[PDB]
């Protein structure tokens, strides 16, 4: 049963791996055309390679750094200074 | 086992058309895979193969009838049809149906020349041009 | 079936079966005699006779099909043949008027995406590979040395991607339209550039080119964190290329040329 | 025309290309290559069988033409 | 008739099937 | 679809030379891959194949004309040339051009004997020796 | 390895060329028989 | 291409293709007649 | 390029024996790989192939001379020998040597029938029985 479960996880990971543009990524991650319902389902079902895939990771980074275009490219020291000045 | 009968014999000239029909009865099991064919019997000449068709649908014709004659099969109806394009006076003969039960896709023996050696053949119909 | 990726007639089924398994006489007979045969009929997976023949390395069937003017999926057939390394089939497809009588092979991915001719589409929606992948990029990806040389003779080159922080209008428009597609296209172009086949056949000094490319790819791995593994793999590819070139040296003169960059600075 | 460095680099790159092809031929055989040879045999079978059929058809034409002269 | 999501899913599944066949051809003989 | 015309018919003897030209017009799409050929028509004999050439460039000749006759094609000019070495009185016939659109490299049917069965043929030119 | 399989692929390709030319030569001899027989018949 | 490791005529291209893929009859014909 | 001469023509009857010798001169490069052969020329009949031998040493004979005639080659001596067992009156003809330079092991064209079409041939010697 674990082998079959890993087979299903490998299937969804492969499907996400074959995405080429943002529309396909959104369809896979959200389930329709940024709820991230499939990402949340993968987290609940512990499909780690699905959410750890770079195709899902880049979209997660886009939501993570929303309204901060430019702050993403800064180094760790700049972000630490940002945390310090926020404190 | 396989009983073949022929029909549709007529008399046309000057670039006419004619359909010859072959009805298969008796055993007829797995008829769709049979190698069907038509061969001629001229009044003064020997038996000459005309057309053949295998189970896959590949059709072969003799050079004397290539381009004009066409052969088709209705697997559901267990029937073999020979459509005749523009006729010639040489196309006047006893046309016999022929069937080979044991054939296969792209069979080397499913040829117009081998049609005369098929295990089963019909009584023949007269075509006069 | 949930998805219909393609009812075929008996004649179309026979034609597709003949093309798939290389039944050359049957394919020729249907092309020469059948006036009611659609040469562009597709199988259950949406592959026509040309795609099936190319996928099964049926060069004679491909040559027969290429004589049909209305034959479709010529560009996809070339891409499939390049990906499978079928050199003779690539030659035959490159002789098609869609390539010989046009500058298709000399089109950049941006330029080939500028016009929506759907030349490389393998079906009614999309292409077999990523749209930014050109025949030369695909040949570099698959390490097809003969195909890479053939496309280089025809003028095909892999355009160097701009800097990650480039502020040109094209880069900004690509980032604002689809940042993920922009990143994937950059990765594909660099994968073509980092290919030892393209490196050895396109650069007058492949060792220096691969060294600089390895450094650039390592920097991009530091910058583009999400696709870090891909950039590190490409950087290791460049390093493996220069190591192999040095490994093939036989006398001191070749070693000095590799280590010094010309004919004891040890610049390399 | 070409410098000594250019000639040495050309020789080394040609050696690399041949070596890379040799090592590519040393890679393990996958199902795709074997399927390609299977398709080669299938296509060869179709070509040879039709060639034999055409030859026998010409022989039958000889049979019928000879029989008319004999009779 | 089909929604945009259905078309995208159909395209992705067709890509998966072709990719799976390609990788199957990459398995050892 | 393919229209073939022949030219260059002459009258030479005693080991002469003669060039026969074939012009292809009409459809002519993908002419470089066509299987071209020349076949003869003697006044009292049947149709005889002379020479053939495929898309790859392989040339085949009948035994009666081998060594003397040579066949070449100009793919850019859509033309087929038959160079005639030392002639013989037997080389006096209606020479017809012939084309097969659907052929392939090393085609088994691209033969001088099969040239008489090609789908398209020219009007022919007279060569008298 | 791929080299051995490619060698057998070349074996099949060479065999195809040899067999196809052998069949072509046999058919050419048959055509010679056709033309020679037709002259005697007529 | 940066390096020219070798323009071949059509006859030379045909001969090289025949030799590479084992087209024995063509190779023999070119050796005997060309 | 290759010049062939024949010798050893005699006149024996009633189950005799005779050796025919073929000397090769001129180019003769790589003679060991040549496809050698002997073919006949009867006074009232056409050219008939007799025997052939390839570079590997495989020997082929016509059915009319099989079992009696044997063919051998001395590669060092550049010579071709035809040993004749019990003769027959039909074995009276102009025997010509023949050579094909461009051949290979197990060549399909290295046949007695093809010996008449070899590029080079000798002047011939008369054998009368
Ligand atoms: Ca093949
Ligand atoms: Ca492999
Ligand atoms: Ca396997
Ligand atoms: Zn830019």
């Amino acid at each position: 049963y674990r082998k079959l479960s890993m087979q299903c996880k490998d299937f969804v990971v492969g499907v996400l791996d074959l995405c080429r543009d943002s529309e396909e990524v959104e369809a896979i991650l959200n389930g329709d055309l940024a709820s991230l319902s499939r990402v949340k389902l993968a987290i609940k079902y512990e499909v780690k390679k699905f959410v750890a895939h770079p195709n899902c990771q880049q979209q997660l980074l886009t939501i993570w750094y929303e309204n901060l275009s430019g702050l993403r490219e800064q180094t760790i020291a700049i972000k630490c200074l940002v945390v310090l000045v926020v404190a | 086992q396989v009983q073949l009968q022929e029909s549709g014999g007529g008399s046309v000239q000057s670039g006419g058309s004619l359909r010859l029909s072959c009805a298969a009865s008796g055993y007829t099991y797995s008829y769709s895979g049979y190698c069907m064919g038509w061969f001629r019997q001229a009044p003064g000449k020997e038996r000459e193969g005309v057309a053949t068709i295998d189970g896959a649908g590949n059709t072969k014709y003799a050079d004397s009838v290539k381009g004009r004659f066409t052969i088709s099969r209705d697997n559901a109806k267990k029937t073999l049809y020979l459509q005749m394009n523009s006729l010639k006076p040489e196309d006047t003969a006893m046309y016999y149906c022929a069937a080979r039960v044991y054939s296969y896709s792209s069979d080397v023996d499913c040829r117009p020349s081998f049609t005369t050696r098929f295990p089963y053949s019909g009584q023949g119909t007269q075509v006069t041009v | 079936p949930a998805f219909m990726f393609n009812s075929l007639t008996a004649e179309e089924e026979r034609f597709l079966d003949a093309a798939e398994y290389g039944n050359i006489p049957v394919v020729r007979k249907m092309l020469e005699e059948s006036k009611t045969l659609n040469v562009n009929c597709v199988d259950y997976m949406g592959q026509n006779a040309l795609q099936l023949a190319v996928g099964n390395e049926h060069l004679e069937v491909t040559e027969l099909l290429l004589k049909k003017e209305n034959l479709a999926r010529i560009g996809d057939a070339l891409l499939l043949a390049i990906s499978k390394g079928y050199v003779r089939i690539v030659e035959a497809i490159l002789n098609h008027p869609g390539f010989a009588a046009s500058k298709r092979l000399t089109l950049s991915p941006c330029e080939q995406e500028l016009q929506d001719d759907d030349f490389y589409a393998y079906d009614e929606d999309g292409t077999r590979f990523s749209p930014d992948i050109t025949p030369i990029i695909l040949a570099a990806h698959c390490q097809k040395y003969e195909v890479v040389h053939m496309l280089l003779m025809k003028g095909a080159r892999i355009e160097r991607p701009h800097d990650y922080f480039c502020k040109c209008g094209d880069c900004m428009e690509k980032q604002r339209h689809d940042s993920f597609s922009h990143s994937r296209s950059r990765i594909n172009a660099y994968k073509g550039l980092a290919s030892p086949a393209y490196l050895s056949l396109s650069s007058e000094d492949p060792v220096l080119t691969a060294l600089e490319l390895s450094n650039e790819l390592a920097k991009l791995a530091n910058i583009e964190k999400e696709f870090k593994n891909d950039y590190r793999k490409l950087s290791m590819q460049c390093k493996d290329f220069v190591v192999g070139v040095l490994d093939l040296c036989r006398d001191s003169e070749e070693v000095e040329a590799i280590l010094n960059g010309d004919l004891a600075s040890l610049s390399r | 025309q070409p410098t000594r460095y250019q000639q040495i680099m050309k020789r080394l790159i040609k050696r690399y290309v041949l070596k890379a092809q040799v090592d590519k031929e040393n890679d393990e055989v996958n199902e795709g290559e074997l399927k390609e040879i299977k398709q080669d045999i299938s296509s060869l079978r179709y070509e040879l069988l039709e060639d034999k059929s055409q030859a026998t058809e010409e022989l039958a034409i000889l049979i019928h033409k000879l029989s008319e002269k004999l009779n």
